[PDB]
């Protein structure tokens, strides 16, 4: 349950091969997470492909109202 | 556009003091004032890591260029991840790499970044992606690709000028584009000054943390800058006052460097406000604004990574 | 029109209920206020600190010692005290100017978004900006955004001009389509096929130049009419 | 305990999720040796 990162040294929690997003940054592109305590390299997003050729086009033909708060 | 600065972090004893014991009973009567400091510290350290955040990730997918690199003429192997160095970057992100450039640990510590330089290249690979293969619908709502000449139409239509303009000179439009592309990689290789920003950013805080470990060194009035030769040479009820004014004098120095860094801290998060700005509005979109994304009538931009900083190309 | 007023209607019963579930969608504001209070109580903390002193107590500093180095006492005394209420000052005026420039920044938000419509990217909400309303808060103000956002696309085979008796025609405002079998003119942001005329587009030289133009036909609508 | 330090540093007998900062540890030294011409 020892684990060595950039930052330093980790006590506690096991790294884990999986992937999430960061819930507690520690540094180093680690993160830990509480599901006992785990530790991991965060995820940056849902990776996506984009279906390019050289003369297809997408048109939308519906729509949808959206309201958003800031503070 | 410099975006973040160096995450630091002070040790209060260990710099107020030395290696000597009772100097840190001397100092439990003086008050809190490192709570003050980690406080403001971390503060620092946060909102560095909450600019790099919101300047760089902006986009909740991660697009993948297609395998085939070709868009009616216009060359962007330039700007395009190259996948023969280990590391994943395009030849200008390794140039701005290349041409930006001791280990005292007397208590002054250096803490790393939350985002290493892959997951920041790896955030501009898919702004460019997006941004190549999809115009500019991927920044409000979902992607939907578009043939490249057809986007630079649409985008001269926006400026005013109509779509035969493009579609009867492309080739010379693209021979046009790629010249351009080689000659800033040229210039920017060629030219010293034209990072002076980031390098002054690195340049500042290097300068201000060696003066204050430099001003450690300072007799302050006092006989000796030594605190262990001086308890080891007068009576303890003066050399307390020694200590007191050489504790007085260093815990001003250190009041002093943490409100220069509170106020660089300040200026450098105003710079990653308008950095984002721009991400947002040139690179996702087209702006009507006269000079904000270039000089001239604006067609588009892409991003490149920088140590502590971005580099638009309008 | 009945179809977009529902969606209203629900995307802002929604956020009546997410802004009355989520807990730390206010942090923003709550924050100032969790900054000032804190910095204000460090304050009263400093009172009670000796400075070096024998004793943090300054009448006791007074009744216990003569004059001498009572004195000396008492001006570290003072000396720490402003040196804390100067630090405070400094770290108010830091404060201030940060939220002097966020009020700028919502004025102008104010002044843009609401009174007018923008077509500045995510400056007014993420998607098309539609319009916006003001509600006030505790130290601040909360935007809602009324924004557009496409879905529902579809996929379509399209062509820069056609080539027609040897001349180029362009959409004037459009963009050419195919299902697969017909060509049609539609808008950018919403499929509205519709035939292609030679009133909605525009011709421009021989179709000897452009790349990738298609064959087709362009109806025109005066023909029938000389017809008759 | 490690929560425990937590616990006054924050002053508070509850603390909410997220990393700290404590304090510092320094390795203590073993002996003492003396050396002095001859
Ligand atoms: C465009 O999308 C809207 C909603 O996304 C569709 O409206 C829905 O229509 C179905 C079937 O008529 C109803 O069961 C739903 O209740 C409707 N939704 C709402 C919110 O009222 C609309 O039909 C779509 N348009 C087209 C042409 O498919
Ligand atoms: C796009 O541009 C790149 C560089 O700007 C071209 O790469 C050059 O290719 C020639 C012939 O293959 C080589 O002699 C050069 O050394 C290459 N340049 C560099 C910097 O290595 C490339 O050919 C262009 N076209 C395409 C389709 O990629
Ligand atoms: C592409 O769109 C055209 C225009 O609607 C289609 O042509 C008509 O399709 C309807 C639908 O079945 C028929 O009732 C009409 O008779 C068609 N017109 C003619 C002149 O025959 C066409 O079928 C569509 N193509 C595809 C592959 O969907
Ligand atoms: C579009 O129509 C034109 C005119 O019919 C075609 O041009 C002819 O192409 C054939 C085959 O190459 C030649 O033998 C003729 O001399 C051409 N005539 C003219 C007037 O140019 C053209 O090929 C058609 N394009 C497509 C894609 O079908
Ligand atoms: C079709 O696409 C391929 C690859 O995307 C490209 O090599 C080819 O030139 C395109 N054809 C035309 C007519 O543009």
């Amino acid at each position: 349950n020892v684990f060595q990162t950039r930052a330093g040294c980790l006590i506690g929690a096991e790294y884990v091969n999986n992937s999430y997003e960061c819930d507690i940054p520690i540094g180093a592109g680690i993160c830990a997470s509480y599901q006992s305590i785990i530790a991991y390299t965060m995820s940056l997003g849902a990776e996506n492909s984009v279906a390019y050729s050289n003369n297809s086009i997408a048109i939308p033909t519906n729509f949808t109202i959206s309201v958003t708060t800031e503070i | 556009l410099p975006v973040s600065m160096t995450k630091t972090s002070v040790d209060c004893t260990m710099y107020i003091c030395g290696d000597s014991t009772e100097c840190s009973n001397l100092l439990l009567q003086y008050g809190s004032f490192c709570t003050q400091l980690k406080r403001a510290l971390t503060g620092i350290a946060v909102e560095q890591d909450k600019n790099t955040q919101e300047v760089f990730a902006q986009v909740k997918q991660i697009y993948k260029t297609p395998p085939i690199k070709y868009f009616g003429g216009f060359n962007f192997s330039q700007i395009l991840p190259d996948p023969s160095k280990p590391s994943k970057r395009s030849p200008i992100e390794d140039l701005l790499f290349n041409k930006v450039t001791a280990q005292k640990f007397k208590g002054l510590t250096v803490l790393p970044p939350l985002l290493t330089d892959e997951m920041i290249a790896q955030y501009t690979s898919a702004l460019l992606a997006g941004t190549i293969t999809s115009g500019w619908t991927f920044g409000a709502g979902p992607a939907l690709q578009i043939p490249f000449p057809m986007q630079m139409a649409y985008r001269f239509n926006g400026i005013g000028v109509t779509q035969n303009v493009l579609y009867e000179n492309q080739k010379l439009i693209a021979n046009q584009f790629n010249s351009a592309i080689g000659k800033i990689q040229d210039s920017l290789s060629s030219t010293p000054s034209a990072l002076g920003k980031l390098q002054d950013v690195v340049n500042h805080n290097a300068q201000a943390l060696n003066t204050l470990v430099k001003q450690l060194s300072s007799k302050f009035g006092a006989i000796s800058s030594v605190l262990n030769d001086i308890f080891s040479r007068l009576d303890p009820p003066e050399a307390e006052v020694q200590i007191d004014r050489l504790i007085t004098g260093r815990l001003q120095s250190l009041q002093t460097y943490v409100t220069q860094q509170l106020i660089r801290a300040a200026e450098i998060r105003a710079s990653a406000n308008l950095a984002a700005t721009k991400m947002s509005e040139c690179v996702l979109g087209q702006s009507k604004r006269v000079d904000f994304c270039g000089k001239g009538y604006h067609l588009m931009s892409f991003p490149q990574s920088a140590p502590h900083g971005v580099v638009f190309l309008h | 029109q009945k179809l977009i007023a529902n969606q209203f209607n629900s995307a802002i019963g929604k956020i009546q209920d997410s802004l009355s579930s989520t807990p730390s969608a206010l942090g923003k504001l709550q924050d100032v206020v969790n900054h000032n209070a804190q910095a204000l109580n460090t304050l009263v903390k400093q009172l009670s600190s000796k400075f070096g002193a024998i004793s943090s107590v300054l009448n006791d500093i007074f009744s216990r010692l003569d004059p001498p180095e009572a004195e000396v006492q008492i001006d570290r005394l003072i000396t720490g005290r402003l040196q804390s209420l100067q630090t405070y000052v400094t770290q108010q005026l830091i404060r201030a100017a940060e939220i002097r420039a966020s009020a700028n920044l919502a004025a102008t938000k104010m002044s843009e978004c609401v009174l007018g419509q923008s077509k500045r990217v995510d400056f007014c909400g993420k998607g098309y900006h539609l319009m916006s309303f003001p509600q006030s808060a505790p130290h601040g103000v909360v935007f809602l955004h009324v924004t557009y956002v496409p879905a529902q696309e579809k996929n379509f085979t399209t062509a820069p001009a056609i080539c027609h008796d040897g001349k180029a025609h362009f959409p004037r405002e459009g963009v050419f389509v195919s299902n697969g079998t017909h060509w049609f003119v539609t808008q950018r942001n919403f499929y509205e096929p519709q035939i292609i005329t030679t009133d909605n587009t525009f011709v421009s030289g021989n179709c000897d130049v452009v790349i990738g133009i298609v064959n087709n036909t362009v109806y025109d609508p005066l023909q029938p009419e000389l017809d008759s | 305990d490690p929560l425990s330090e937590t616990k006054c540093t924050l002053k508070s007998f509850t603390v909410e999720k997220g990393i700290y900062q404590t304090s510092n540890f320094r390795v203590q030294p073993t002996e003492s040796i003396v050396r002095f011409p001859n």
